[PDB]
């Protein structure tokens, strides 16, 4: 046969099936099936198989039915009842027209705007096991584009992160994690506003972290923190994190910590602190207290990593500065 | 261990 | 949390490579045999979350010609992979005691074939083909193993720039770190079609080093000896130099060699007895 938007009006129609009470029987299971096929069909309207996608009667006429029919809503309001190969697909759909420019817009980040519940939907998604994995592939490409990151990063339902990252699934919990990475670390000018206004709350859930009982948290968390110091459009969010006697603490005793991946992770933080030419007062009450314990600290610290330049510059950096106070 | 303090 | 050490019950240690160490086990909550995979987050240093793309590549697959992914957990800094059992163990297991007819490796390169299917359609590359990497069941399916390095090729990004693979069964263009796509997978085949054949691979008497000297500059290898000429020309498909100019998984599906003879599986639970009595002989 092959429809145009007929598709769109049969995915419609079959979910809403697929959405009511009893029906366990004949119906239940042929709707599964129609909405199989259709998200195939879908599929290849926007890939198409052994023959271009024609950027006309394909893109358009489906992107314009995707939109006027709320459809993309229902497939994340929905994805649950969807099956395995199904979710794969819708996902992969809506990748394919959220990444659609015609001109210099991407007429889905526009659609979106208007439809922001679509974003909180996928978020959400992450409590719910059997589509966790799915909505984080779906809200990783929303947040590759600015407007949709700002949304979600500014909203109060960002710090769910912290949840999410801690979950007791670690496939997800893993998951969780790399959006929360994405969104702190792509749109730098946007998540370095985000880190200046929000600090003060942010870190201090940001240092419940650095505590996990799970160790990739705690690593992963370690090794995060000293991306966003050391970045330059963090210098601000910098300069307030060295200056606290709090901070340095840890750090020091991250360097003294059962991994020695975490306390490897903990040097490039600890590393600022040092280097830094506008010290504080408390800072230099605990660096030249523990001069020289310090001292005898670095040199004999991580000596097995020669296979690393940078490493042991660093070291016999932080060494001369311990001694020059 | 370090001094604090 | 979630502490497997209760949940699962380790049994026999059934391999032991690269990342770490497979055991049997079973279950408790459900009696299922698992086999399980355990990784050192600590000593491993791959990466850390290109560690955890293993279980992203293979925990969306769903194909009877991929190793089934059950979960993974943490225990302190072991991760558990727990993925389906298989019993018979690697083709190249099998080919220990001895040859094997272009009846079992057609079928072998058949259920292979299925699996690159299901993975290039999706745009995901294996990158670590090898007699070992196919494990079979005590019923004797072929399934898809390790990867281990697989890669996903997104919309952009088509190509691929890395530096993955062991060395005897590269493609040229892996090794030249060129751009390839899945039919570096093709080209891996082809020297596992050999492996499959001559019992081991072109150059396994060599240095890795050489061979990596070798692959790019030589013309590709080919079945020299008694073997039916459809396979000969077969492996000349693959084996091509240029890459686009290699066959894709679906038509050397088609090609002569696998229908004869494509008889069906459990005909090799033969090659797993043949197995198992030669091991304990
Ligand atoms: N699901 C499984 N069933 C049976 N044996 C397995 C399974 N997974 C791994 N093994 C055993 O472990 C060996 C190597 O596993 P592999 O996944 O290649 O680890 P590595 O990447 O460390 O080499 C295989 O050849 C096989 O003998
Ligand atoms: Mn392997």
């Amino acid at each position: 046969m092959a429809s145009p938007a007929d598709i769109v009006k049969n995915l419609k129609e079959s979910m809403a099936v697929l959405e009511k009470q009893d029906i366990s029987d004949k119906k239940a299971e042929k709707a599964t099936e129609e909405v199989s096929k259709n998200l195939v069909a879908m599929k290849e309207i926007l890939y198409g198989t052994n023959e271009k996608e024609p950027q006309t009667e394909a893109v358009a006429q489906l992107a314009q039915e995707l939109y006027n029919s709320g459809l993309l809503s229902t497939l994340v309001a929905d994805l649950q009842l969807i099956d395995f190969e199904g979710k794969k697909d819708v996902a992969q759909i809506f990748n394919n027209i959220l990444r659609r420019q015609i001109g210099t817009r991407t007429p889905t980040v526009e659609y979106i705007c208007t439809q922001q519940n679509i974003l909180f939907m996928l978020l959400k998604g992450y409590e719910s096991p059997e589509i966790a994995l799915n909505c984080g592939i779906m809200l990783r490409e929303c947040i590759r584009h600015e407007p949709l990151a700002k949304i979600i990063l500014w909203s109060e339902q960002f710090y769910d992160f912290f949840r999410y990252v801690e979950m007791s699934t670690f496939d997800i919990a893993s998951d969780a994690f790399a959006t929360f990475k994405d969104l702190l670390t792509r749109h730098k000018l946007l998540s370095a506003e985000f880190l200046e206004q929000h600090y003060d709350r942010f870190f201090s859930e940001y240092e419940k972290l650095l505590h996990s009982e799970n160790y990739v948290t705690k690593r992963q968390s370690l090794k995060l923190l000293g991306e966003l110091l050391l970045d330059r459009h963090n210098f601000t969010i910098m300069t307030k994190y060295i200056s606290k006697p709090e901070n340095l603490k840890l750090m020091m005793n991250l360097l003294r910590d059962k991994s020695r991946n975490i306390q490897f992770e903990a040097f490039h933080v600890f590393k600022v602190f040092v280097a830094n030419p506008n010290k504080t007062q408390p800072i230099l009450d605990i660096l030249l207290k523990n001069q020289a314990k310090l001292i005898e600290f670095l040199s004999k610290f991580q000596n097995d990593r020669t296979e690393d330049e940078q490493f042991n510059d660093e070291k016999t950096y932080l060494v001369k500065q311990i001694r020059d106070l | 261990d370090w001094i604090f303090e | 949390m979630a502490d497997p050490e209760e949940l699962f019950t380790k049994l026999e240690k059934i391999g032991k490579g690269s990342f770490g160490e497979v055991f049997k086990g079973i279950d408790n909550r459900t009696q299922k045999v698992v086999a399980i995979k355990i990784i050192d987050l600590e000593e491993a240093e791959d990466e850390i979350e290109d560690i955890q793309q293993e279980i992203t590549v293979l925990s969306q697959c769903d194909s009877p010609y991929v190793t089934k992914y059950y979960g993974s957990y943490l225990k302190d800094t072991k991760l558990w992979i727990i993925m389906e059992y298989l019993g018979g163990g690697s083709a190249l297991d099998l080919l220990e005691p001895g040859p094997l007819d272009e009846t079992q490796i057609a079928t072998i390169l058949r259920e292979i074939l299925k699996g690159l299917d299901y993975l290039h359609s999706e745009k995901k590359i294996h990158r670590d083909i090898k007699a070992a990497n196919v494990l079979l069941s005590e019923h004797g399916e072929v399934k898809l193993a390790d990867f281990g390095v697989a890669g996903q090729l997104t919309d952009t990004q088509i190509k691929r720039n890395e530096f993955v693979g062991t060395p005897f069964w590269m493609a040229p263009e892996v090794i030249k770190q060129s751009a390839y796509d899945s039919k570096a997978d093709i080209w891996s085949l082809g020297i596992t079609a050999i492996e499959l054949a001559r019992g081991e691979p072109p150059h396994s008497e060599l240095h890795p080093m050489k061979v990596l000297f070798l692959i790019p500059k030589n013309n590709p290898p080919t079945l020299e000896g008694n073997y039916s000429k459809p396979l000969k020309e077969f492996v000349e498909a693959c084996l091509n130099k240029e890459p686009s100019f290699r066959p894709t998984a679906k038509e050397l599906l088609k090609h002569k060699f696998i229908l004869r003879n494509a008889k069906k599986t459990s005909y090799l639970t033969e090659l797993i007895d043949r197995y198992k009595r030669w091991k304990a002989e």
